[PDB]
């Protein structure tokens, strides 16, 4: 119960109005960013006034950047005197199953990892405010990982337009758009530096062999409908072959003992497939409904089994 | 094989480009190395390191030594190129056995409109160990190295044997053969005698313009005619990949054309095979960067005195001498230099550079030897030893035996080969002394030899019978009137357990960084000699000698 559960206890103060206190009874399946793993904390360390720096509360793209400096935890039960949350990383429960709540507009599936994202969507940024205490609780949004990478991708691309539309998405035929918002340039700089260092290190000498195969793909996309759909209608490589004639050098330095493409894959995987984990946080949570259904709708709870 | 691949990767740094250069893949034979003073067994004990530098025609400085790659094969070298052997299946390609040696591609100094100066020298070095006795240096001329024309002609018939050998080898292996191999056999047979590498050496053929060789045929075959009125290579490339399990790029060029040009080594009279692959970026390769090597300098220099029936360009009239100068501004150096450090437009001129230095060093002794010994002296002893009553009778023999040795030293010192002389303790003191006015090569000098004038170097000589040099490695001893002595920090030489002049049957000779000589006879009786006074050399010679025999310090 130290290893199985871990009851990190957020204390509730004395003076809270009964309309504000009963507003916390609808805060069941949430995500609370614990700074440490103390067994006794306060709402001020949980609320957004803990998140704010000196004079500056950052934007949504920066609001990711101190989630991953903290410990996400899910509220287990809202008592009148305290709020109990088990941290995700240490131990889930006795049996190891906690319930979240879809504050998403998006329906989940079983077995898919669930990433939690700041409130970026339109008509969605709902922060339960304590009027009796002047505290806001910016509850993040649990999302599917095929969305939660694109939503980070639209925000990072929006900041780099602003250094010289984009905020519209789709998911299973549901049109949805996120909040267009001005971004602090200090937040964009650590993001853009995190792109390039994972992009420069992802290039190896054997990748020039792969580059030669680009006109073979357009020779292949004229016959395979799978390749014709794979590239895109607006892909770069379809445009990067009509102006580009790639070639490989003849010999390799010590090219007898080393593998050109096998070294190309491992350096690619360690930096380019790894790159989505560095932008967002890791989806350490998936949903395994035991007996309910295969699709978990919005507003409903969902059972959670930890995710390696 | 791989030694040429690895070097071309180095030549891909285009070097600078500001000074244009080229590269020539060379296969030295073993018998050319054997005659070069190279023990063959020592190399066998998979690349090998070699230092190279280029040396100017007449006057100038040599390139600083640079490390290249070498791989020695104690087998047929040309055969390994020609008939690569699958590790799993040896019997796939039968071939004629031959000899071989290391593979080194060599740099070639080019120009804008690249033309090599013949008689200019490129140099190797071979280190079997730290000390200079384990180091040899071989020389080559751009005339020697660069053949006028290549041959891809004789290599053509070779490939059809492969298409026959694969088709023949699979037919034996039959059912056991992997299906992909049997497949390629079908096509390769539709495209359709052991392999002897020495054919391509003696083959009378090479590449040609062949333009009029097409038009010769159409005015031939119409004569005649009017009287009347997936390549195979990819299957071969898939032939190995069936029986190999890997691409093995070393083999891929072996399946292509291979240009084998037989050459001869002016030094050893022996043979070394220049090779240029088909895809090779170096000289002779079908893929090469312009400008390429031209004979413009060389061809004229032959007919300049040939049309004059003259042996030497300096016996050529200065009118024709200036004639080629107008075309070729680089020939000023050898022709117009008043006192060329090297005899211009010669071959052995470089050797004359060495041998005169040999003489220059000797007289720096005999005149200095005569100096201190001139009027009959009393040497006493600069060392410390105790003598027994019976040992005195021995010392009595040292008196009578004393003058004969002093002859025999300078006898042998003169008699030494000029090459090997430069490994001796005295030649190292010179290369150390002139350097003092760097690190002499082979690191023969101890690190503290530059500390005090007390640090010395030594050789030993047999007192009885033939007088010889008993010490490969010059021995370093520090001295401190009498003062004791001690060795320095570090196969076995029994001569090294003794101090100089400590025992009978050792003549102990030494020098200094200051180059103040010391001659130590048995019994410890020894006198100083300062040979720096009588040593006389030109600074342009001294600086040119060092850059060959020493290295820029680390």
């Amino acid at each position: 119960m130290i290893t199985d559960c871990f009851e990190a206890d957020i204390a509730i103060p004395s003076g809270i109005s009964r309309p504000d206190a009963a507003a916390l009874q609808r805060c069941e399946g949430r995500v609370v960013f614990l700074p440490t793993i103390r067994r006794q904390l306060a709402l001020a360390d949980v609320a957004h006034e803990s998140f704010v720096s000196g004079g500056v509360s950052p934007d949504t793209l920066g609001l990711l950047l101190a989630y991953r400096r903290r410990f996400p935890a899910v509220i287990t039960r809202v008592l009148p005197t305290r709020i109990v949350a088990c941290p995700v990383d240490l131990g889930l429960t006795h049996a190891g199953t906690v319930n979240l709540r879809n504050t998403s507009p998006v329906d989940l599936c079983n077995g898919d990892p669930v990433s939690l994202v700041p409130p970026v969507f339109e008509g969605q940024a709902t922060d339960v405010r304590l009027e009796s205490l002047d505290l806001t609780l910016r509850f993040p949004v649990p999302l599917p990982t095929p969305l939660a990478r694109e939503i980070v991708a639209r925000l990072v691309a929006r900041g780099i337009r602003d250094l010289n539309d984009l905020n519209v998405l789709y998911y299973n035929g549901a049109r949805l758009s996120l909040v267009a918002d001005v971004q602090q340039l200090a937040s964009v700089n650590t993001e853009l530096r995190s792109l390039v260092l994972n992009m420069v290190y992802s290039i190896t000498e054997g990748t020039t062999l792969i580059l030669t195969l680009i006109p073979r793909l357009l020779a292949l996309s004229a016959q395979d409908g799978y390749v014709n759909a794979l590239l895109q209608m607006q892909s770069v490589t379809r445009e990067a072959a009509q102006l580009i004639h790639p070639e490989a050098p003849m010999l390799m330095q010590d090219g007898e003992r080393r593998l050109p493409l096998y070294e190309a894959l491992v350096a690619w995987l360690a930096h380019a497939g790894q790159l989505g984990d560095i932008l967002a946080l890791a989806p350490a949570v998936r949903v395994c409904t035991f007996d309910g259904a295969a699709v978990v709708q919005s507003g409903d709870m969902a059972p959670v089994i930890r995710y390696p | 094989m791989n030694a040429h691949f690895a070097n071309e990767v180095q030549y891909d740094l285009t070097r600078d480009p500001s000074s244009p250069a080229s590269l020539i893949h060379v296969i030295i034979s073993s018998e050319c190395l054997a005659a070069a003073g190279v023990p063959l067994s020592a190399l066998v004990r998979a690349n090998f390191r070699v230092e190279t530098q280029t040396r100017a025609h007449a006057t100038g400085d040599c390139t600083p030594w640079r490390s290249a790659f070498a791989a020695y094969v104690p087998a047929d070298a040309v055969g390994a190129i020609l008939a690569p052997v699958i590790p799993a299946h040896p019997d796939l390609l039968p071939r004629v056995p031959s000899a071989g040696g290391l593979f080194v591609s060599l740099p070639v100094a080019c120009d804008a409109q690249g033309v090599y100066d013949p008689y200019t020298v490129a140099a190797l070095r071979l280190a079997w160990g730290p000390w200079a006795t384990c180091a040899r240096v071989l020389l080559f001329s751009y005339d020697e190295l660069v053949p006028p024309n290549t041959r891809y002609a004789a290599d053509g018939a070779r490939l059809m044997r492969l298409c026959r050998h694969f088709c023949r080898y699979v037919a034996r292996l039959g059912a056991a053969a992997p299906a992909a191999a049997t497949e390629a056999a079908a096509h390769l047979s539709l495209g359709m005698p052991p392999i002897s590498p020495e054919e391509q050496l003696t083959a009378p053929g090479g590449d040609t313009a062949t333009a009029e060789d097409v038009s010769i045929t159409q005015e031939n075959e119409e004569i005649l005619a009017l009287v009347q009125r997936r390549s195979l290579v990819e299957w071969l490339d898939r032939g190995w990949e069936a029986l190999a399990g890997g691409d093995r790029p070393d083999w891929l060029w072996s399946r292509r054309s291979i240009s084998v040009v037989l050459r001869h080594h002016y030094g050893t009279k022996q043979r070394f095979v220049v090779v240029s692959y088909e895809n090779s970026v170096a000289w002779g390769g079908r893929r090469a960067r312009p400008p390429r090597l031209s004979s413009e300098l060389a061809t004229a220099l032959t007919e300049a005195c040939a049309a004059e029936r003259v042996v030497r360009p300096h016996q050529l009239s200065p009118a024709a001498q200036t004639a080629l100068l107008r075309r070729f501004p680089a020939l000023e150096g050898p022709l117009r230099h008043p006192r060329p450090v090297l005899q211009p437009f010669d071959i052995a001129a470089e050797v004359a550079f060495v041998a005169r230095i040999q003489i220059a060093c000797l007289r720096a002794l005999g005149h200095s030897i005569r100096a201190a010994l001139q009027g009959g002296p009393r040497i006493f002893q600069r060392l410390r030893y105790d003598f027994g009553p019976h040992q005195s009778e021995w010392l009595g023999e040292v008196t009578r035996r004393f003058p004969v040795l002093l002859e025999n030293l300078m006898r042998a010192l003169e008699g030494t080969a000029p090459d090997a002389f430069f490994h001796t303790a005295y030649a190292l003191a010179v290369l150390a002394h002139l350097g003092g006015q760097l690190v002499p090569l082979s690191d023969d000098i101890p690190a503290r030899f530059a500390d005090s004038d007390a640090h010395y170097a030594f050789d030993y000589y047999s007192t009885s019978g033939d007088t010889l040099r008993l010490t490969n490695r010059p021995i370093a001893v520090v001295i401190d009137e009498q003062s004791k002595c001690r060795f320095m920090e570090g196969p076995h030489r029994v001569c090294e357990q003794y101090l100089p002049g400590e025992s009978y049957a050792y003549l102990c000779l030494g020098f200094n960084r200051r180059l103040c000589g010391l001659v130590v006879f048995p019994g410890g009786f020894a006198f100083t000699i300062n040979t720096a006074a009588y040593l006389s050399l030109a600074d342009p010679v001294a600086r040119a000698v060092g850059l060959r025999f020493c290295r820029g310090a680390a």
